[PDB]
RNA sequence: CUUAGAAAAGUACAGCGCGGCUGAAAUCAUCAUUAAAGCGGUUCACUGCCGCACAGGCAG
């Protein structure tokens, strides 16, 4: 932290590999289009206070 | 000088590799590969008897999202560095990035090894958007095998124009959906990505079935393999790391030189030997992205 | 029975809720909140002492 | 009555497939230089996951075994203090009787044996009958196996190196023939001939 | 070198009868998890034969 850099860091702690877990989502080879749909609706509810 | 809060978005967006078998009949089926275990799991993928060439098609999309941070923790830090990317394309151009990036993606460098014991494999790309006819190289591996090479086909400019737009102009997008021809040897060895965890690949199901691939990571490091362009020049074969804390040439120890770097590129002509190299690795490591937080 | 990825119901809510650009030196639409909160810069506008 | 004679490899830091491999090349020497194939091999321990550190050679004929294990490799490597010899001993009445059958299957298992399999029947389309198409014919998703050892080899007319693999398996303690092929193998073409331990 | 020296508390036994915890209910409004990533076979299991065999066997 705001400083000279750390002793122990030499070039191979600086360069190994650190694994990770990820979720990969993508569309699928040989689709046409991805289509998303929901609902939304408007009430009034602001006119008088809960 | 580093923010609590500051982070970047990636603006080279790669996309899986899917591996394709073309037939005498032009039919294409998916690339499928053997798995055996013993009574430990070792994968062999392999172009069947009988097929024409094998064909590899992804998509890579760049993106203006270089511009301004992602996020900033204070203020003072976000328009030093929206300056010094602008000061940068007024001044030095994004023309060496954009080369830089795009040879990769019509060398064939994304495919790794899988090149090496080709006859002859080609590089069709339809870029977006897009007037006329697709840029298409053949036989990367006698005829476009230099800069000059390249720069000697039809439309070079044209395609190497729209990224620097792309990476000029807010909102502004390059796209392109580059096709692999390979032409590769009677059962000769496709190396596709091996998973974290022996040999096992890794795999996406294709038409019903599944298929090797090559990682969207492990692609973008091919395509970004400019200099690989990270916070630290780390090597992957030999561990050392170039670029160390100590050499003072890391992305940190270069970043903290922003306002000399802005006084620099604003005063006079900047060197072609120090500052220009620095000026395009910072550059290349905020197309990167990631977090500079501490 | 296939999971699905998904946007959730308050991050819509989020999405088209986002023509607040009235704050005192405006320059892009944010999410309306009682103090006006930027995410792209950690900072919030309209703060109880403006 | 069988006879056979052991060899132990003493040194610690040795690949005993290797060394296998080795006596059964001397093996298939002996078997060709002279006409006879009385002589099997045999090794009298075995793992999972290497070969054992001993291979037992077993014969009908005295005689022939003997002759055989006079071979000048063996000699050779006798006074190297690489080997250690026994001279014979009868085969006792408490042995087993086990056979290492060359498995074959796995040269077709694998990737280019598949290739080659293929290429052959191609190759045999010359009976008249409709062109078949390649793509038909794919590989299995999923392919196990039983444990083995793939000592290895390489032929001597061309320079193809074949990788000879073999599969343990306990048979009938009797079969009279003491036949084999060009190496010990108790998968003879005639016939799955048992040896000792 | 012990408030030193020594020492059998043991025989019998029935806690039994009987029981209604019941009435009533509103938990209650708002919400962006976001940024970034090579797990790597240099050779190694090849090429023939038989059989109609996506069968199963041969050899070098």
């Amino acid at each position: 932290v705001s400083g000279q850099p750390i002793k122990s860091a030499t070039a191979e702690a600086l360069a190994q590999g650190n694994p990770h877990q990820v979720d990969f989502c993508h569309v699928p080879y040989g689709a046409s289009h991805i289509e998303c749909s929901f609902s939304v609706s408007f009430s009034s509810e602001l006119r008088q206070p809960y | 000088k580093l923010p609590t809060n500051l982070a970047y978005e990636r603006s080279i967006d790669p996309s899986d590799v899917c591996f394709f078998v073309v037939w005498p009949d032009d039919r294409k089926t998916p690339l499928t590969y053997n798995s055996r275990t013993l009574l430990h799991q070792v994968d062999f993928c392999h172009v069947p008897y009988g097929a024409s060439h094998i064909e590899c098609s992804f998509s890579v999309s760049f993106s203006s999202e270089l511009r301004q941070p992602y996020k900033c923790n204070s203020s003072k830090v976000k328009q030093t560095l929206v300056q010094l990317v602008e000061l940068y394309e007024t001044k030095i151009g994004w023309t060496e990035l954009a080369t830089r990036y795009l040879m990769n993606i019509c060398n064939g460098k994304w495919l790794w090894k899988n090149t090496r014991k080709a006859y002859c494999w080609n590089i069709v790309l339809t870029p977006w958007p897009w007037n006329g006819e697709k840029v298409g190289f053949e036989d990367i591996r006698t005829n476009y095998t230099s800069r000059q090479d390249f720069k000697n086909n039809k439309n070079w400019s044209a395609i190497v124009e729209m990224i620097k737009t792309a990476f000029s102009s807010t909102d502004g997008l390059a796209i392109f959906e580059v096709r692999a021809t390979l032409h590769l040897p009677t059962n000769a060895m496709v190396r596709p990505s091996q998973v974290f965890t022996s040999r096992v690949f890794q795999s996406t199901t294709i038409d019903g079935e599944r298929s090797p691939i090559l990682g969207a990571f492990k692609t973008g490091a091919a395509i970004a393999t400019i200099d690989r362009v990270g916070r630290f020049g780390v090597h992957r074969e030999d561990v050392t790391c170039y670029r160390h804390p100590s050499t003072g040439k890391d992305f940190f120890s270069i970043l903290q030189q922003a306002e000399h770097y802005i006084e620099v590129l604003s005063a006079n002509k900047t060197p072609a030997q120090e500052t220009i190299n620095d000026m395009h690795f910072l550059m290349a490591n905020l197309i990167k992205g990631g977090m500079f937080q501490h | 029975g296939e999971r699905s990825p998904i946007l959730g119901a308050f991050k819509t809510g989020a999405a088209i809720a986002t023509i607040d650009d009235w704050y005192p030196e405006a320059t892009e639409p944010l999410r309306v909140g009682r103090f006006g909160v930027h995410r792209e810069d950690v900072t919030c506008y309209r703060h109880p002492s403006t | 009555k069988w006879y056979y004679k052991t060899i132990t490899f003493l040194p610690e830091l040795c690949n005993n497939e290797s060394l296998a491999a080795k006596c059964l090349r001397v093996l298939h020497g002996f078997n060709y230089q002279y006409e006879t194939r009385n002589i099997g091999v045999s090794f009298p321990l075995w793992c999972d996951a290497t070969v054992g550190k001993k291979i037992s050679f077993v014969s009908k004929n005295k005689i022939e075994l003997d002759l055989l294990l006079k071979q000048h490799y063996f000699v050779q490597m006798e006074q190297l203090q690489y080997f250690h010899i026994s001279n014979t001993v009868l085969v006792p009445e408490d042995c087993t009787y086990v056979s290492f059958r060359r498995c074959q299957s796995i040269d077709k298992l694998t990737a280019a044996g598949l290739a080659r399999k293929i290429r052959r029947l191609e190759k045999r389309a010359l009976s008249r009958g409709e062109q078949f198409d390649p793509s038909s014919f794919a590989q299995k998703e999923h392919t196990a196996i039983a444990h083995y050892h793939s000592l290895g080899e390489s032929s001597k007319q061309t320079n193809r190196n074949f990788r000879l693999n073999i599969r343990m398996l306990s048979e009938q303690p009797r079969e009279g023939n003491s036949i084999f092929s060009s190496y010990g193998l108790s998968n003879s073409e005639n016939s799955f001939q048992p040896v000792p331990l």
